[PDB]
């Protein structure tokens, strides 16, 4: 689900750059963003359980 | 956060997270008497206050205390379960006589205080015996160290101090207390027994009158623990 | 489970044997102590359960030292037991110390023995109350009590028993400070009438004592002709 | 009379609780670090207290052993306290014995020895706390943990209490088995940083070494000075 | 009181000891420990689990003990019940040797620890030790031996063991290529290294995740020697070299 | 003589205080050439608190003297020779930045990518940011306006997950 | 920004605190402040006021019994 | 309970001193009384208790006058009031909770 996550993250990213291509760049920082959002629900549910 | 493995609310065990249950109930005991008090730190005087309630005529108020001396040197403060703190007091006054014997000078209080800490640790990891409901705070002067104030609790912890309450109102007056210290020294003369009886009074909301606390104090000129008398309360009480 | 043992707290920080063992001596007959300028003065009402026994069965006052009295309520076994403590202490310390146990040292001493009861599985709280009463020419008139949690504090008037609030707001009235022993029993005598309850138990004889200048320092039973005329006194009392 | 019966007991799948949740509480106290320099060895822990009214100087959590090895904890106090003492007196048993300064691997065996009498004795829990030791003998720098099951392990950098695995994170990051004393104690109060909550005042964390010169304790001047960088 | 008793040396209603079933069942996860005997020395070959780039090397071994001149024993389960247990096994043999001044034969010791065991899980209402013992040694009785031990205190000579993780696996193998009386130490060397290999399935021997073991007879007295980094490495370059050739 | 060397320390600290106040660079200049013998007097932790502190008094103001490349050049070499590393990579990271302010373009690069790998191979974030910032300067300066933009992304992100100083925050936006 | 807030309330104070607070209270502080102000027959708000807000609004949870750590 | 709903968190906790006294002087107010009535005394019999529980203490107070069939309430009724009164309180479970 990460890694489906981060494609629709990147085109969206790309999208808003107002171009018809995705880039390497905009792909590094969607797959930045959905990880960093991965171990944020991974740290929630840790304090949870805490 | 609140798991429980067998018998982890019953004896001295340890929870599934870490936690001694009984040692925590120990110290919700010591509420269980309804008093507070107060310690507070000077420059030159150490000051230990309290309240005292004759809950009727029949009792003799001069035999109702919570102060009681150590040595003729070091005084402390009794509070929560009565014959836990009488226990204590006994055990306390036998290891400061005991330090005298076998080492040839009077017992500064924070060794005793240890002392005493560890005899509680012991009561709190062997699971026959149960942690006893009571907590001191202890006054008097070092010879190179100036005033001392420090007292002890069920689980073991002996904490040094600036100014200190112990009892139902804890962290009001603890917070009282702080924010005293916070603004110039907390209290720099002989009349911080003046600061200590308003923070009860404000903690409490009381007015208190000249027979409704006790007082002891220690002076740097007069290291001798003193019990104030009631002329003498009486007189810092009309002071404000 | 949380009231199997005295070595456990309940959640809410208490021992909760020792309370019932307090419960219990809420049980047993109603015990008066009165301290006044001459001494003490002890009286307790003894409830005769059957016809068939003796006068002075199961007394209710000991001899703990020959200038020191005991009242006790609850279970005897326990009271014998912690009379014999009582005595070993005084007899220790007059043996040690070479004079007789100033009375505030005993009472400390039994309390400390009781409350070493209730912190350990292995055993159980006493259930007995008990005052202790004596009377010197340097301590003057003292009178103490301590409870099944081992609490000890002196008192000007004390009951410790059933009908414990009544006398309570009976003992109150006295102004005891201002009195000796040979009214004080009187007054004794008339509260013990005054609590007693004649709907639920059958009948009592009193059991009566003091210690004070009138003794020269000796507790000791008080004298049949000055118990009858307090009965009397009491009784005419209770119109 | 006492129990005469353990209270740790093995479980279904042969793992003794009790040990589990002594750990636990371990993991739920204040951080600890410690490093091993090439020339040196460095504790330091968290001692925030929890208002002004106490005072920093009333009690230490690094606390000496002998002249030339000492130790700090993370857990409970009354634990620790207890440990110091036994250690202490295991110390100089071995010294009246020997005549020699004891050596830290074996006094760190010995307090664990005694850390584990307790897992497996009658009426009795897990201390609730883990060590560390450090000592100058042979030399050569010494860097021991004793946690509440008796295992003891070397260790060349470690640190442990709450958020102990992000700290053994940054340590694998920073350690060079080149490194100096000094260099060694700026990146423990670094570590110690990581996460604190608050500003690391000189009356918020202690730190203690060892040397050739001997196992002692910084004084807060100290601790300011080194803490300006 | 009983209560809180927990009755770890009682019986269950079909004649099983639980307390040990779940201390043979805390082995079963510590490190695998093998044993073999070749007709030129033993060997143990157990599997190094405090595997951190962070901790320090001291001390000989990590596992493998000394116990007299001509002894040793390596071990599986808790590391404190180990130390334990290591010390009585010390002190066993120096009693031994002070009473009769000759070193003590290797079943004289097994027997010795294995009975304080034994009485240990019989009565006293302890817990019993969670350890499990592999043992190296010789005497003028019986030569090189290997022996083991479990938390019922029961024993047994082994020409080749496994005791702790994948047991059934190792000695499954273990049985598979053993050539009863027709072993050299090298050949029994390299194939612990190989059936180690299979075991810890987590990655290859890194020549640092194992420990080994030889005890020989050398110039009339005994010698122990643990394994060096080198001669590991070069062994298992020489498993592999042949492994390769193999297929 | 340890009070006297307290006085002393006490008394330069407070005098390139005032020197660099008043900014009398060949004066602070001279006073830094004459603590040099003072290492083996001072603590090496307090020795570094001087030292980094008078440079940073010294580089607060903008006076073209000269000195600041042999200055920094030297102070880098004391680190070296004092194996203090982490104070040598803020050093190294100023030099860098003062190189950028003397119009010396491709050759501060090698060093402040040099930088950039000997932290990466740690992971300190701060300096990290501040680095890969200074590169996206230069190179803005060089004109290599994708490199450039390239590098102040990746600063941007490095910059998430640590909270940012007000100067920093400015700095980057 | 639609207080009267004299200058002398330095709110960075306030932000720095290591205290997980949700939007909604830091409006009740902004609100509490203004409370006590007119409380007082005020219009303008100081820095105790801006206090008395923050520690009505935070209270801390039971501090754990410092026998742990 | 987030402050934009339930902006304030009163807490009305058990009487103290003094406001015993308050509430034993509004709740004793209407009553016919002869003698003197030393509320001191009530208020230090009076610990734990909650307003109920010192209207109560009137309310017995009156209760114990009818029972004599007096037409008044006097101190000692009042002493017996609040002992009994006492006397049941230990069926409630005294604790509290807070909003956390």
């Amino acid at each position: 689900a990460e890694v489906k996550g981060v494609c629709t993250e990147a085109g969206m990213y790309a999208l808003r750059e107002r171009r018809v291509h995705v880039t390497q760049e905009d792909f590094e920082m969607a797959v930045a963003k959905v990880m960093q959002k991965d171990s944020e629900k991974n740290m929630s549910i840790k304090k949870l359980w805490k | 956060r609140g798991s429980s493995a067998g018998f982890d609310r019953h004896i001295t065990i340890f929870s599934p997270e870490g936690r001694l249950y009984q040692v925590e109930y120990a110290f919700k005991a010591i509420n269980q008497g309804g008093l507070t008090s107060v310690a507070v730190r000077g420059k030159d005087c150490a000051v230990i206050v309290t309240q005292k309630k004759v809950p009727d005529k029949l009792l003799d108020s001069s035999t109702v205390t919570h102060l009681f001396k150590i040595t003729e040197n070091i005084g402390c403060v009794m509070t929560g379960m009565t014959a836990d703190s009488r226990s204590q007091v006994q055990r306390a006054r036998y290891e400061a006589a005991n330090w005298k014997y076998k080492y040839g000078y009077e017992i500064p209080v924070d060794m005793l205080c240890k002392r005493i800490a560890d005899i509680s640790q012991v009561y709190t990891q062997n699971a026959e015996m149960r942690p006893l409901g009571c907590c001191m705070i202890l006054i008097g002067i070092d010879e190179e160290q100036g005033p001392q104030v420090y007292k002890c609790d069920p689980a073991g912890y002996y904490c040094g101090f600036k100014a200190t309450a112990a009892g139902v109102k804890q962290t009001e007056s603890t917070s009282f207390l702080e924010k005293k210290v916070k603004k110039k020294f907390d209290w720099t003369f002989e009349q911080t027994v003046e600061t200590a009886i308003t923070c009860l009074s404000t903690v409490l909301s009381i007015d208190f009158k000249p027979s409704e606390i006790e007082v002891g104090v220690v002076t740097v000129e007069n290291p001798k623990f003193r019990i104030l008398t009631e002329a003498e309360i009486d007189a810092h009480l009309v002071a404000l | 489970g949380y009231d199997l043992s005295a070595s456990t707290f309940s959640p809410d920080g208490r021992v909760f044997q020792v309370e019932y063992a307090m419960k219990a001596v809420e049980n047993s007959s109603t015990a008066i102590g009165i301290r006044c300028k001459d001494g003490v003065v002890f009286g307790v009402e003894k409830l005769v359960l059957s016809k068939l026994y003796e006068e002075g069965s199961n007394k209710r006052l000991f001899n703990v030292d020959r200038h020191v009295g005991m009242a006790v309520a609850g279970l005897l076994a326990d009271a014998r037991s912690l009379a014999d403590i009582a005595r070993e202490e005084a007899s220790n310390f007059r043996s040690n110390f070479g004079y007789n146990i100033p009375l505030k040292h005993l009472a400390d001493r039994v309390a400390m023995y009781v409350h070493a009861y209730t912190l350990y599985s292995a055993v159980r709280p006493f259930g007995c109350s008990f005052m202790l009463g004596s009377y010197s020419v340097n301590d003057g008139a003292q009178l103490y009590m301590i409870d099944p949690s081992g609490v000890s504090y002196g008192y000007w008037g004390c009951a410790i028993g059933k009908a414990r609030q009544a006398a309570k707001t009976e003992i109150e009235k006295l102004q005891m400070k201002e009195m000796t022993c040979r009214d004080i029993v009187k007054e004794v005598a008339k509260i013990i009438y005054i609590v007693h309850d004649e709907v639920k138990d059958k009948a009592f004889e009193l059991e009566l004592s003091w210690v004070g200048e009138l003794t020269n320092g000796r507790h000791e039973i008080v004298p049949k002709d000055i118990r009858e005329e307090a009965e009397k006194y009491a009784k005419e009392s209770l119109k | 009379r006492g129990y005469s019966f353990s209270l740790t007991t093995f479980s279904p799948s042969g793992k003794l609780v009790q040990i589990e949740y002594a750990l636990a509480a371990v993991a739920g106290g204040a951080p600890s670090v410690g490093i091993k320099a090439a020339n040196g060895v460095v504790l330091a822990t968290e001692k925030k207290q929890k208002s002004i009214l106490y005072d920093e100087r009333s009690v230490h959590k690094v606390e000496p052993i002998t002249k030339h090895i000492g130790l700090v904890y993370s857990g409970m106090g009354p634990d620790y306290r207890v440990l110091v003492h036994r250690a202490r007196k295991l110390a100089q048993q071995y010294y009246l014995v020997y005549q020699e300064p004891i050596p830290t691997a074996q006094l760190v065996q010995r307090v664990a020895s005694v850390m584990q009498e307790y897992t497996q004795s009658g009426g009795v829990r897990p201390f609730g706390v883990s060590l560390l030791i450090c000592g100058w003998n042979e030399g050569r720098p010494y860097l021991f943990q004793s946690d509440p099951s008796g295992a003891y392990f070397a260790w060349k950098a470690t640190a442990m209490g709450k958020n102990y695995v992000n700290g053994k994170t940054f340590l694998e990051k920073r350690y060079n088995e080149d490194l100096e004393l000094e260099d060694a104690i700026h990146t423990a109060i670094l570590t110690l940083k990581e996460s604190f909550e608050g500003q690391m005042t000189e009356d918020n964390i202690e730190v203690g070494i060892c040397n050739e010169a001997g196992f002692r304790r910084l004084t807060p001047t100290e601790v300011k000075d080194y803490l300006a960088a | 009181s009983r209560r809180y008793d927990s009755r770890t040396t009682i019986f269950s209603p079909e004649g099983r000891l639980y307390q040990v079933e779940y201390a043979m069942e805390a082995i079963g996860h510590a490190g695998t420990c093998l044993g073999i005997l070749a007709n030129d020395g033993v060997l143990l070959a157990a599997e190094r689990r405090n595997i951190h780039k962070l901790l320090d090397e001291v001390f000989f071994s990590e596992k493998i003990y000394k116990l007299n001149e001509d002894m040793a024993c390596s071990v599986a389960g808790i590391t404190s019940d180990a130390n334990v247990l290591t010390n009585e096994l010390r002190l066993i043999a120096q009693r031994y040797l002070l009473q009769y001044q000759e070193p003590i034969p290797c079943e004289q010791l097994v027997t010795a620890l294995c009975d304080i065991k034994q009485a240990y899980t019989q009565f006293g209402g302890k817990r019993p030790f969670g350890v499990s013992l592999l043992y190296i040694g010789w005497d003028k009785h019986y030569g090189f031996q290997l022996y083991q031990s479990d938390p019922s205190g029961n024993y047994g000579g082994w020409k080749a063991t496994c005791i702790g993780n994948n047991s059934a696996a190792a000695v499954s193998m273990l049985k598979q290529d053993y050539k009863e009386g027709e072993m050299t130490l090298k050949s029994a060397l390299a194939l612990a290294i190989k059936v180690l290999n299979k075991t810890m399935d987590v990655s290859k021997l890194s020549a640092e995740k194992v420990e080994i073991a030889t005890l020989t007879r050398e110039n009339g007295k005994t010698v122990i020697r643990v394994l060096k980094q080198k001669e590991v490495e070069q062994l298992i370059k020489k498993h592999e070299e042949e492994e390769a050739k193999a297929e | 003589d340890e009070e006297a060397v307290q006085v002393k320390e006490q008394s330069i600290l407070e005098l390139g205080s005032l020197l660099a106040k008043t900014g009398q660079a060949a004066e602070l200049g001279g006073l830094l050439k004459y603590v040099r013998p003072f290492l083996n007097s001072i603590s090496k932790a307090k020795a570094a608190r001087l030292v980094r502190s008078l440079l940073d008094l010294f580089l607060d103001m903008e006076a073209a003297t000269g000195q600041e490349v042999e200055l920094c050049l030297e102070c880098i070499e004391w680190a070296k020779s004092e194996k203090r590393t982490f104070l040598r990579q803020a050093l190294e990271a100023r030099l860098v930045s003062l190189y950028f302010d003397t119009k010396r373009y491709q050759e501060a690069l090698h060093l402040g990518s040099q930088l950039l790998r000997e932290l990466k191979k740690m992971d300190d974030k701060a300096l990290l940011v501040e680095v890969q910032l200074l590169e996206s300067k230069t190179y803005h300066a060089l004109s290599n306006l994708p490199k450039a933009r390239a590098a102040l992304t990746s600063a941007r992100t490095t910059a998430n997950a640590i909270y940012c100083p007000p100067k920093l925050q400015a700095t980057l936006d | 920004s639609k207080m009267n807030l004299s200058e002398e309330v330095d709110l960075e104070d306030y932000v720095a605190r290591p205290d997980k607070i949700s939007g909604a209270d830091i409006n009740s502080i902004c609100q509490e402040s203004g409370m006590l102000a007119v409380r007082e027959n005020r219009y303008i708000v100081l820095a105790k006021d801006f206090e008395k807000a923050y520690k009505t609004v935070i209270k801390k949870d039971e501090q754990e019994h410092e026998f742990y750590k | 309970l987030r402050p934009g709903r339930l902006d304030r968190k009163i807490h009305i906790d058990l009487p103290n001193e003094q406001a015993r006294l308050d509430i034993l002087k509004i709740h004793a107010g209407p009553i016919t009384k002869h003698g003197e009535i030393d509320y001191e005394a009530i208020v230090k019999l009076s610990d734990g208790f909650n307003g109920a529980d010192l209207r109560n203490v009137c309310t017995e107070a009156g209760m114990f006058a009818i029972r004599a069939d007096h037409d008044f309430v006097v101190q000692e009724d009042f002493m017996k009031a609040v002992r009994k009164v006492a006397d049941s309180k230990k069926l409630e479970s005294k604790l509290d909770y807070k909003p956390v």
